[PDB]
């Protein structure tokens, strides 16, 4: 009845087919950000569809600017043409001002984007949540954002189907300002908490920048040592 | 016309006569060439009054909306940054003016830009036909170590030079200062006419 | 029948998908506004989701310029939606006539982006309400706005779920011309009114103007002193 | 079956989706105009939904210029939208030819925009009525409209929920040149028989225009002294 | 099934949709014109639908321009949108040419914009019915025109509720070239004979024009003698 | 089911929608056209619904130029609309090369405009059939044209109620190059044949060209030497 | 071409004459200036013959359908209020004209409207390259005082004096007479040679 | 052509003459350059006449438009910056025009206004070919501590003055006031005379 | 379920409605193409409705230009217009390059525009098959074309009611580089083969062209010596 057109709402004020799409994003690998001391990190799980794929390639963390990168969760290609959004929006606000004072402004943009596509007939919502991590000239920022086009800042979050075990075991141990090791650690064992035992984690994606300095990504070996 | 823009430790100062000219024809004697922009930011416009002032508006609007948007105030650079693609999207039918855009972000700055967006900082800068007699009385007499007072003073001096020897300059002189304290403080007429009196000067 | 297009009447000549809109509105927060001596004040309640959020962002009280501001209740990207279109339909008043005299015709504009979307089929409404206050040349103004682009001018009112609650509590107790601490201090206790007891009020967004400034936002510790 | 969408007759040749919108045109306040000995007046009740709302605010009495004036019922957002596109309609007359010779032509206007929402798929009409009155070169002018587009000249006339009743007590009650004190009394009177008993008239608005001047908005203390 | 949307055929071959537009024109009121000796005319009943109306407005005969004149029957603001159609259509084939030679053009002009309403989804047909009498370098002219676009040149017509009595009456008494006060007598006459006796005909509209001169439009006075 | 929209086929590859519309064609008046020594001809029955109706207009045989004339069965104001296309074709042919070498191909241009709508949704087929005769720089021809765009070429046809009656009739009874005279008797024999006996052929209308001429329309006398 | 329209108690009073020049060419002798375009409302034309012939046919048009719609005619001054807008809409690739539009309504009025929509009310007014010489005959003779037989008169004089000095000026002279009483008469061929002939005038 | 607005203490007073030349052509000796656009409100035009005219129905719509919609008058600045606004946007396809706008709303203001958008406020200004001679008459004569009789009077001098040095103006003068008070108000015909008579002036 | 719009797909991946616009083509009268040594060749059946139609006139072997040429089956209308598209696409390829290279992209092109109305909704396919035939500078081509778009090159092949019967006889029967004549022989032969027994072949249409050469229609009567 009320279920099946965007551009519907329930007797009770609900739209349904927006609340579908975001199932599609419990669907997707977990993964998780956070703020620690003068930084912040993101961390990502990865489905390793046979030994047959190449690794080095499809990086579920993105890069948007040497300062901002994000990770999605849901429909890949969905997934994919947001990123791409997500970096000419950046790079319009670099052109047009010198410079992305506020990341909450391109994750709004992409939002609106988002949420344009809950109310016009004809289209069907992007199946993605994001998280945006980034340094800008508030401080580290961490937001994520959903198919609705809603957004939070976080201390930490998370994405994907793990997201229920990764956000309580970081309720219960999260602090703010820890330096970076220690963060990435909670980080991980904090993924470890949100996989089903016997069942164990391979090389994960991390990432992670801190005030003065462009992102940086760990490669393998130095992800191995926390594993 | 004649509008200045200086630069000190942690201080902008701005300032411009009055004089509106339709050719040798002085149809105003007060109107407006230094403009608040925005909380730390101000505007000297030269060049045709309209356009002047429509983009006097439009700095306003913007800087003001993107306060709101970014929760702090736009960059003195960005705002230079607008201005100068602003400009150059319509160079071949341009807005005939010349800008200066001073203002106090982690530092002073003072920008000046041109009917094509060009944009450059400099510590100090003047536009307006007084310009060049202004630029003399700087270049002999500025001095990065000036005091606010000091400063002030100078431009008085730099813009009753200007009136003096620019036919198309004339009027009050405006002067605001730009800190970080107070913010952006347009200097009482009264205080600026004691010091033009104190300093020993005309007009 | 009747119920499945925005352009379809009822045969009592209603447009329910309009008024199931309406009730997108009843699930946000609590917020409300009031009139009082030389000025005008909004207060807004606010779901803290976790303790992984941060505070000091996505805020519920929205400077619209310096003289007017907004709550909004409903769906939450909806709303960042409106309230984007309602300062950018300042600054297009302010360009054309240098100031804002009247904000009712701010409002209006709101108001009639919202109309057109409860006519055209291929849209559908924006499930939100907003409270605009400020102060303008006729003086302390305070009005609200629905989905149906319906807009009423008030002493008090407010909107979100605890409404009723609220406005049967102002009903009874509210009174004109009001000193501001007095005005505040009746606003926090028609809040906790809505409130289900058992349950407190936690730190809640307070802004206010009056005639010849421009408006004022609480920080949470000068909010503190009224709880 | 015939009754779900403006582009479909039923058999008997009727357009249903339009009778419906003539519906919500009856859940109005109350309105009426007449005619009296060289000038035009209206008078209007209005919910007053609270004392909590603003008196001095969203009147039902709207002026479309100083010599045309304007009363609506049904819904207010479209009613709104409808005054907006009255005034705007009656400017550019003015504008082309330096003055609103017949007031028909403003009218007529305002009737073919609602009719033209009676015809295309994509749009539902207007849920709305309205009654114009004012001076123009042929004399004292009084028109109503509805949502279908449909025209009609008055010597008095009624809208909203009351039509009825209103309606009835003047086909009975009602004389051509009254002077301008006798005909608000016999509107106020006939007002009065629209209530169902009881229930009483509070303070309604009331202007009204004679040949050579302007209009002329009663204040609620004139209004009091016929009540 | 087959009822249901203007650009569906039934097995038959019909089109239903506009078969209902047409009964809606049989709810109008009745109207006729017929040819006499150098000339054509037009008379129309009218509902009036209380005392409160206003006579000298909203005429059924309209004038197309000084030579051409047209009455209508079925959806009241249909029949004034075509009429204005049909006014401007004139114009412009005066403007192009200095003159309307052959007025079957303009009826042409008319009945086409009607058939592209019988063609095109997203658009209902006008439920209207005109007659259009002029003088033209032909001679006297006398048309029809449906929703359907369909055209017929008469000597003596009508259209409405009363349409097939009035037809048998004239099928029956009418002669060709008869002086104009005999035509009209005829035509009163006709009309007579489609109410319902007990009812009376109230003051009709006549209007008539003969070769080499302008439209003549009969006063109530002038009417009355006939009655 | 397969039945309700010109864009969707059967299972066994039909559309019946267009089928149809061949339906609306069988609903005409008869008609039909043939080829004799060095030209063709036309002869169409009337319908003459009235003796109020006027004689000397709307022919059911129409010029397209003074070498191509058409006849048409169906809908009426489809047939007008389709007819007054073949003339400004006809015409934009002429400009463009300085005359019609091939009437094929004007026939082909109107049976693409009619193709065309049996291809694209929101629209309807024209539920006409036309017979087109002229010369030519082949010579004379004779095409027919039905709704769903389909073209042949005869010796001589026919289109309408009598249709099968008239075809039979001739697949009996023609012979190619007949004097003028002798063409014209077997084609009003031929229409006689479609009739109901009892019912009898009042006046048709009967046009001829023959090749170095221009067309000839037969006057209502000549017309009787034939009945 | 030569074209005057003069207002009296309750009358206007509106003539031209009629030739028509290639340059210095005589192409046509009996054109024509002066137009109907309502019951109670004239227009006389000079510039670009095109143009102008254009401008006559809308304003029949426009006025008839106006007139039908209101059901009153357009006062005269919404006649030059609409030709004003009209022209000026397009004053960079103008109608190349000048017209007068006088009729009655309330009373009597004639505009004079220039090819940029400037238009102007006065007591009378004239226009065309004879203009000059008839302005001359007016200033020195019109009255307000004037009777329709003293004014029809006057007209005639004036563009006789008009056509004798302005070679792109000749031809029959036109009049009309509008009156609230008998609308807008033509007046016939044979009165206005008769009253030229008692006049001691010429062409 | 000449216009003038002064203000004073609690009016505004704006007056022109009313000759219209298609260039030394006196085509008409009562045009009106002096038109009430709101309650508080006036207006002077100069300039091409069609563009003056369409903006002074342009600014009466949407002035009344603004009203209604308000429920207050537009400021006068506001009037102005909307003015501004519509002329510079279209600055390369200009009206060719000076304004003045003048009226009350919290103070009196007199903005002067040109067909780039260029807006000003004065004490004083005027406009048209006569404005110089008129600028010398004020800056002689203007006292801010006049009455409005003396005002009235001033300005009565002022384009005289004007009238007796520019063959392009001409004409009666025209005198309006504008006071909280009693709004606009148009001086009669017979008053200005009397005052001419009085001061000892001409035509 | 799946059946009903071009845009759907069925479970199984299938586009149903496509397949139904393949078995419009099964209706047409037979044709076959073949290569033979240095050239190409095409015969066509055709249905003879009557004797009154004349045979001279819409031939089912279509030339598209000197070197190419086309049979088509299915909806007569949709083939008529898409031969036309054929036409003019040759005609744009030899303007831009001054010849036609490779008749592959050609048919592509014809392909293309088929493919394209089996994807966008709002239009059905095109209910028809196309051989083209002809030399280009690769050799000589046979290439056949449906309304999903696809394309494949053939040694011999054919379309319409009787194909399977004629491809079964050929997949037996033809040999490579036979001569001209006995290429069209084994042809016929093949033709023949699909009739029904009883049913005789009247004269067909052949057309052939080989390398170096035009085209080369064969009159009835050169045809007639291989019946």
């Amino acid at each position: 009845a009320y279920d099946r057109a965007i551009t519907v709402f329930s007797p009770d004020g609900r739209l349904f087919q927006v609340e579908y799409a975001r199932e599609a994003v419990k669907k997707g690998s977990t993964a998780l950000g956070m703020k620690f001391a003068n930084g912040v990190l993101l961390i990502s799980d990865k489905k390793v569809r046979s030994r047959l794929i190449e690794q080095n390639s499809i990086e579920k963390i993105q890069l948007i600017d040497d300062y901002v990168a994000a990770v999605t969760s849901g429909l890949v290609a969905d997934a994919r043409v947001l990123v791409d959004f997500a970096r000419i929006s950046a790079q319009q606000e670099k052109v047009t001002y010198g410079s992305l004072v506020n990341i909450e402004n391109l994750v709004k943009r992409v939002a609106d984007q988002m949420q344009q596509y809950t109310q016009y007939g004809g289209v069907r919502p992007y199946g993605v949540s994001l998280i945006f991590a980034g340094i800008d000239q508030i401080g580290p920022r961490l937001f994520d954002c959903d198919p609705a086009g809603t957004i939070n800042e976080y201390k930490a979050t998370a994405i994907g189907s793990g997201k229920d075990a990764v956000v309580s075991f970081l309720e219960r141990e999260y602090k703010e300002n820890l330096p970076e090791k220690e963060a990435v650690t909670l980080g991980i064992k904090a993924l470890k908490s949100s996989l089903e035992e016997g069942e164990e984690l391979k090389a994960p994606e991390i990432a992670s920048i801190t005030v003065g300095n462009k992102y940086r990504i760990y490669d393998q070996e130095e992800v191995k040592k926390f594993l | 016309t004649t509008t200045v823009g200086i630069t000190l430790k942690d201080a902008v100062i701005m300032a411009t006569e009055r004089r509106v000219t339709m050719e040798n024809f002085i149809m105003h004697k007060n109107g407006k060439k230094l403009f608040q922009i925005d909380t730390y930011t101000g505007m000297t416009i030269a060049g045709l009054v309209g356009d002047a002032q429509v983009l006097v508006r439009y700095m306003k609007a913007e800087l003001e909306l993107y306060r709101l948007q970014r929760r702090v105030n736009m960059p003195i650079e960005a705002v230079a940054t607008l201005l100068s693609n602003m400009l150059n999207q319509v160079k071949y039918m341009p807005y005939m003016v010349q800008l200066l855009v001073g203002g106090i972000d982690t530092a002073p700055h003072v920008f000046s830009i041109d009917a094509a967006g060009g944009s450059v900082e400099d510590i100090y800068a003047s536009t307006g036909s007084g310009s060049p007699f202004v630029y003399g009385v700087l270049e002999s007499q500025y001095s990065e170590k000036m005091t606010v007072d000091e400063g002030v003073d100078l431009v008085i001096r730099a813009i009753s030079a200007a009136k003096q020897r620019d036919s198309a300059s004339g009027g009050m002189i405006d002067v605001a200062v730009i800190t970080r304290k107070d913010g952006y403080v347009q200097l009482p007429t009264d205080q600026i006419e004691s010091r033009i009196r104190k300093l020993g000067l005309i007009l």
